[PDB]
RNA sequence: UUCGGGUCUUGUAAUUGGAAUGAGUACAAUGUAAAUACCUUAACGAGGAACAACUGGAGGGCAAGUCUGGUGCCAGCAGCCG
RNA sequence: ACCCACUCGGCACCUUACGAGAAAUCAAAGUCUUUGGGUUCUGGGGGGAGUAUGGUCGCAAGGCUGAAACUUAAAGGAAUUGACGGAAGGGCACCACCAGGAGUGGAGCCUGCGGCUUAAUUUGACCAACACGGGGAAACUCACCAGGUCCAGACACAAUAAGGAUUGACAGAUUGAGAGCUCUUUCUUGAUUUUGUGGGUGGUGGUGCAUGGCCGUUCUUAGUUGGUGGAGUGAUUUGUCUGCUUAAUUGCGAUAACGAACGAGACCUUAACCUACUAAAUAGGGUUGCUGGCACUUGCCGGUUGACUCUUCUUAGAGGGACUAUCGGUUUCAAGCCGAUGGAAGUUUGAGGCAAUAACAGGUCUGUGAUGCCCUUAGACGUUCUGGGCCGCACGCGCGCUACACUGACGGAGCCAGCGAGUACAACCUUGGCCGAGAGGUCUGGGUAAUCUUGUGAAACUCCGUCGUGCUGGGGAUAGAGCAUUGUAAUUAUUGCUCUUCAACGAGGAAUUCCUAGUAAGCGCAAGUCAUCAGCUUGCGUUGAUUACGUCCCUGCCCUUUGUACACACC
RNA sequence: CUCUAACUAUAAAAAUCUCUCUUCUC
RNA sequence: AGCGCCGUGGCGCAGUGGAAGCGCGCAGGGCUCAUAACCCUGAUGUCCUCGGAUCGAAACCGAGCGGCGCUACCA
């Protein structure tokens, strides 16, 4: 809350958006720990722990916490680091859990 | 805001009813009696007047001009 | 008197003509110890004169676009502000 | 010991710029671009950093000396305008409080949001969203969903094409359909069309963070602005203020300020007062007729569209009236305040309507054939038809309505308003007479309106009785059955009426809302929604108070002073 | 053109805040 | 085995002779533009099980159940 809200874009996409899948390098991951400087640690669904930058259009536009499903784009020149591109608000995450693009051993439910 | 998706249809298609065109259609309606008198193969409709030909499909004759009000069993 | 001759000139047009010339080739001769090369010069050598000039920039500093398409704080640009 | 005058030396001080500074300011910080009296020490953007190292002093603490690598586009100084202060001064506001009143928050219900659910439960707002979009949607509305139609694709060109570009259809399958939507067959129709290109339209499709217009808010406070003139190098400032007064940047005034402009006020509507004017069968009154009754005295209460006359009330025009009028206090005795009297009226007489500069990324593309851009433009996000939804329900919140009863409920009887509105190319307001217990039905008659509904004979209220402190004759939610009305259509009860079950509810925590006189509160009526439907809103009137007539304590607002490392401004 | 008088006096607690800053010529 | 202690509503505690407790949790609401702080209201039992007295038992007591600590493994 606050007087900040009226300065915003007022982009009201409350209705159910169509979830975006993974495309040739964009992959799903889970936030493991929150770091500083606007950077996060994402355990990808491949047995690797990538370091994902909180990225443009996402920095102060959506607020993300520990244990959040996420979509992240890799970089072919440097595999260790990557960029968080989209965030799924815990509803379509269930849908992906049933469809199982990610290993179901990562069970994160409220 | 509005979040609309591409519409998906649970129906194959409905096709425009193309009119059945008939080449040399008019002559089939008549019959020349050897360079002179002529007759009409189809039947004339009384309500419209002379000339308009009744339609025969099965055990009845049907009109085109006052089509709705005339369909008389053969 | 609307004009308007353009009366007097200056540009713009894949229209159109006649000239001049090298950059190149090359008889020679000069040049040089001998040769190149230069100066001179026969004979050729310009029409899209294709014999075709690039290197940077067009927000400000700083001369020049708030034209068109593409990408959408990506890619990238930016000596600094951006 | 003082007093007067002078002088030397010292800590100092006031005024001023005619000098110096980026200014705050300095009589030195002057005699500095018109640059040189002598001389010592220190600094070369910020950070790293007065850190490490190496010396040196010290018992120790630590002192003196003292970088770089690297990083950074600024850090910093003075001042100007705002904003902010749990800083100060002076004033205000029941969207603040004190003294209170009525409440809400507890209950049931109606409605509006969120969430959940769903095919859809269409969406925009989150003091200044939430009975708001006039949003009381059964169809339409409509914007959502499952389906079904059509082009309402202008125009130009090409293309077919008059031995058919094409259109339409009885009956059947199909369909929810009596849809020639699609098929079976065939018949009808004539250059309007059909299929491709360009283009154009339509869109409650997106973007109010592209826009207009409008409205809301900052801000109901009194605040703004520029022209000459003064001070500043300048951003700016004075005019716009020390005081007192006012609701007011309202005035009295003092003054580097003088004259002005917008706002406030003035101004209009409305409410009062008009025995003064003009008048009135679409308003009333008197006298007298013609009658009814009771009294018997000539009088009372009535009826008549019979006559004459009048305008006090009812109307509406021109005007009058109040300007703090007179008087008494108090006021640099000026602006003005307080009181009494006369008044109708003495809070700006009450209530309003417009209502300044600057601004919000406040809302609205969903009001507009206002609209830029983007999207779509044929099985369409166009339009239309059928049905469903916008009303679901483990839950929370916001406007309200009915109540918890004795100052009451229920019976009778009394009988009192003011705003309205009302039918024509349609069917409105309904009197009256008959039916029905009621809703209602029917037959007639008025009214396109001071004429008729209508004196809207409204409720609260009043008088007499039943009830008797018992969740009871309170409360009427939730249901069962039936009778009617509007409607093409009422199930997911439209609404009204009749009989019954009668639930929670014992004056409601924290907290919080509105309001100082015909005010709050109670009570209803009319109008807007309207074919039918309000528990809503806009207005109107009835009965009608308690408690203030003050304050800056909470929440804020206005001006001034001060501080700021804030200016996307204390979120 | 003449003068030196009046006076007081309260301190409870109150932490934090995220986007995003956009040309001025006759 | 005996003796000392005890018997949550989720945890730590309290009165136990007059009938459901507090605090910390959890849910909802309130204040605030918003969060924490703060304020208000609940929804959770067999205060372990079987009996005695009693208007009353959970207490007071006893006819037991289970868990901790001292004696300490008590041929
Ligand atoms: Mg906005
Ligand atoms: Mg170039
Ligand atoms: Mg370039
Ligand atoms: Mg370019
Ligand atoms: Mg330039
Ligand atoms: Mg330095
Ligand atoms: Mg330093
Ligand atoms: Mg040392
Ligand atoms: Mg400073
Ligand atoms: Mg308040
Ligand atoms: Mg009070
Ligand atoms: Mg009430
Ligand atoms: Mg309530
Ligand atoms: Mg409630
Ligand atoms: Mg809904
Ligand atoms: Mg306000
Ligand atoms: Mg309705
Ligand atoms: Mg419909
Ligand atoms: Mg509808
Ligand atoms: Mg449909
Ligand atoms: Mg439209
Ligand atoms: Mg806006
Ligand atoms: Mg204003
Ligand atoms: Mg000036
Ligand atoms: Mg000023
Ligand atoms: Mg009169
Ligand atoms: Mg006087
Ligand atoms: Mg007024
Ligand atoms: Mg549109
Ligand atoms: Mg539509
Ligand atoms: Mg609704
Ligand atoms: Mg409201
Ligand atoms: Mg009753
Ligand atoms: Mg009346
Ligand atoms: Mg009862
Ligand atoms: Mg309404
Ligand atoms: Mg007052
Ligand atoms: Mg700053
Ligand atoms: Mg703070
Ligand atoms: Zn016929």
């Amino acid at each position: 809350g606050g007087k900040k809200g009226r300065r915003g874009k007022n982009d009201s996409d409350g209705p159910k958006r169509e979830l975006i899948y993974k495309e040739e390098g964009q992959e799903y991951a889970q936030i493991t720990k929150m770091l500083g400087n606007g950077r996060v640690e994402a355990s990808c669904f491949d047995g690797n722990k990538r370091m994902a930058h909180i990225r443009g259009k996402l920095r102060k536009k959506v607020w993300m916490g520990q244990g959040d499903i996420i979509l992240v784009s890799l970089r072919d020149f440097q595999d260790d680091q990557c960029d968080v591109v989209h965030k799924y608000n815990l509803d379509e995450a269930r849908t992906l859990k049933n469809q199982g693009e990610l290993p179901e051993n990562a069970k994160i439910n409220e | 805001g509005k979040k609309r998706k591409k519409k998906v249809y649970t129906t194959p298609k409905k096709i425009r009813h193309k009119h059945k065109k008939v080449k040399l259609a008019v002559l089939n309606y008549y019959k020349v009696d050897d360079e002179g008198k002529v007759a009409k193969l189809r039947k004339e409709c009384p309500n419209c007047g002379p000339g308009i030909f009744l339609a025969n499909h099965g055990d009845r004759f049907y009109c085109g001009k006052c089509h709705s009000t005339f369909a008389t069993q053969k």
